[PDB]
């Protein structure tokens, strides 16, 4: 059963970005998607 | 490359010559008084004599 659909876009991007970025030089620590993981751990700070 | 990080430590390359510069231009200035001092001094007796 051939032929089938794929992405064929390059899967995605992680950029270090402001989010890294002033984390990576500053005191050397680095989180995969700190946006979110940042985010949901500030609200659920505040439940 | 096309990272910021590429980027950011060439910027920490120009804050290093963005001192340095001025630490030169400077040195002349504060060298050009000092040849007062010795052109001075080479020039000046001793006021006892």
């Amino acid at each position: 059963e051939d032929t089938e659909a794929d992405v064929p876009v390059t899967y995605g991007e992680m950029v270090l970005n402001g989010a890294n970025l002033v984390t990576a030089l500053v005191m050397g620590k680095a989180v995969r998607s700190l946006d979110d993981v940042g985010r949901h751990l500030l609200d659920m700070q505040e439940e | 490359d096309g990272t910021g990080i590429s980027l950011h430590r060439q910027l920490r390359a120009i804050q290093q010559l963005a001192r340095n510069v001025q630490a030169v231009l400077g040195a002349f200035e504060r060298g050009t008084a000092d040849q007062m001092l010795h052109v001075l001094l080479e020039k000046a007796p001793p006021l006892a004599l």
